[PDB]
């Protein structure tokens, strides 16, 4: 008996505005067909439907922790036959940038290092604002010998792609000598 | 992985003609696609990144459009100064692929 | 904005060989570069990729090894070593800045240095 193979709705689902689907070829007449997801069958819920009778999955309400590989596996007599596990990337907003040195001053002279991190899917498109005026279309924002009163509101700018959403955190810094 | 290919091999047009080049990906890139042109014996140099946007202050001829698989560039006007050597590139994620090329 | 290549140049197909990038007039460091190779023949494919300060690295599918990437940011330089040269490894190299990261466009293209071996 052939091996079972799987096919997909869209191979990058994004977060809360796709549903997937999954269809696995045998279709064979008098079978049964069941469903893995991660070791686990027929998870009951209301967000995994199968349909078609037992041929067809589909999921709604796509987040990023549905990143589960699905298998589809004919159920006969002799047939033990199960499809090879596929991964699905979900296409997740960017979340709360987070600005790895939290400390909110620093010391004259100090190589001022921010990094911005996002926890996207794909890499976030990362940008730097200093008092409302871009500076940089970077990750990293790196100034060095800074001078008293050269501070201010920093800004990070994260954005995705996918899903078009803004993401920006502002945090103040200062140096008084 | 992401194979990229240009439709037009080359064309040859008049200087003020309308020209439009289009590049296509083999999977699904959102808005990533940007176009980089070459002169003959010249270091290539970025143009229209996220598909939508103008790079460095270059006049407002060049214009790209498209969503999904499909990707296109026209320049409304063409210049004396003849461009050639137009390559589209995805850059979504690792691995980087580019495209054939279009010579004019 | 500069970026000057630099490479041994014509080497023995059994030999290895460094290239370098030196930059000038923008922040190294906060800028993630990478390696864009060109041949006649097959046309620009990208080779290597390099994040800021070291950190998270990534090579085409076609070798999974064979290729490495260190750059120093206090002297500006981004090194590229490569062993066991073979005849389609002839190419002319351009190292290249990146836009927000891994996800953005090539910018600030260099001059380049052509290679055979
Ligand atoms: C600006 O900040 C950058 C990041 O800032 C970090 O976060 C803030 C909050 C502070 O805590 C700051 O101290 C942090 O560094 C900063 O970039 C960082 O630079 C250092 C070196 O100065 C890097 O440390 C090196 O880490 C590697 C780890 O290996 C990586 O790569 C492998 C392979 O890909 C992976 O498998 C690993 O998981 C890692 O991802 C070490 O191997 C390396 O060892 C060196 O030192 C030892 C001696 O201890 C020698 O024996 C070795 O030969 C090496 O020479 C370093 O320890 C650090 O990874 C890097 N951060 C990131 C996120 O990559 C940057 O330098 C700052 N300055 C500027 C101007 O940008
Ligand atoms: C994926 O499956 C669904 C149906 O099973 C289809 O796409 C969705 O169709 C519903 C029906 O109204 C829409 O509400 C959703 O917005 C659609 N999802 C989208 C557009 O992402 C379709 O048959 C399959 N393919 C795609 C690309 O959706
Ligand atoms: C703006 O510059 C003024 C300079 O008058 C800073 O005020 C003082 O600056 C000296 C030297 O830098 C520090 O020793 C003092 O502690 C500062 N006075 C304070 C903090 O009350 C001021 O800090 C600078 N930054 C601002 C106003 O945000
Ligand atoms: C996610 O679930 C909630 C409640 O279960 C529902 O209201 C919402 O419409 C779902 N999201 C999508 C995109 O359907
Ligand atoms: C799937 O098969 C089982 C057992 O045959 C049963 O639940 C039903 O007949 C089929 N459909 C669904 C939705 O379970
Ligand atoms: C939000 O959307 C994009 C960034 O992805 C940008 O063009 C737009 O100006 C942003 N709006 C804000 C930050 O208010």
């Amino acid at each position: 008996l052939p091996k079972p193979s799987i096919s997909s709705n869209n191979s990058k689902p994004v977060e809360d505005k796709d549903a997937v689907a999954f269809t696995c070829e045998p279709e064979a007449q008098n079978t049964t067909y069941l469903w893995w997801v991660n070791g686990q069958s027929l998870p009951v819920s209301p967000r995994l439907q199968l349909s078609n009778g037992n041929r067809t999955l589909t999921l709604f309400n796509v987040t990023r922790n549905d990143a589960r590989a699905y298998v589809c596996g004919i159920q006969n007599s002799v047939s033990a036959n199960r499809s090879d596990p596929v991964t699905l990337d979900v296409l997740y907003g960017p979340d709360t940038p987070i600005i790895s040195p939290p400390d909110s001053s620093y010391l004259s002279g100090a190589n001022l290092n921010l990094s911005c991190h996002s926890a996207s899917n794909p890499s976030p498109q990362y940008s730097w604002r200093i008092n409302g005026i871009p500076q940089q279309h970077t990750q990293v924002l790196f100034i060095a010998k800074i001078t008293p009163n050269n501070n201010g509101t920093y800004a990070c700018f994260v954005s995705n792609l996918a899903t078009g959403r803004n993401n920006s955190i502002v945090k103040s810094i200062t140096v008084s000598a | 992985d992401i194979q990229m290919t240009q439709s037009p091999a080359s064309l040859s047009a008049s200087v003020g003609d309308r020209v439009t080049i289009t590049c296509r990906a083999s999977e699904n890139i959102f808005s990533y696609l940007a176009w980089y042109q070459q002169k003959p014996g010249k270091s290539p140099k970025l143009l229209v990144y996220n598909t939508r946007t103008l790079a460095e202050g270059v006049p407002s001829r060049f214009s790209g459009s498209g969503s999904g698989t499909d990707f296109s560039l026209t320049i409304s006007s063409l210049q004396p100064e003849d461009f050639a050597t137009y390559y589209c590139q995805h850059h979504y994620g690792t691995p980087f692929t580019f495209g054939s090329g279009t010579k004019l | 904005v500069q970026l000057q290549e630099s490479g041994p140049g014509l080497v023995k197909p059994g030999g290895s060989l460094s290239l370098s990038c030196a930059a000038s007039g923008f922040v190294f460091s906060s800028y993630d570069m990478s390696w864009v190779r060109q041949t006649p023949e097959r046309g620009l494919e990208w080779v290597a990729y390099i994040s800021s300060g070291g950190g998270i690295t990534y090579a085409p599918s076609t070798v999974k090894g064979r290729f490495t990437v260190s750059r120093d940011n206090a002297k500006n330089t981004l090194y590229l070593q490569m062993n066991s040269l073979t005849s389609e490894d002839t190419a002319v190299y351009y190292c290249a800045a990146h836009y927000f990261g891994s996800s953005g466009p090539f910018a600030y293209w260099g001059q380049g240095t052509l290679v055979t071996v």
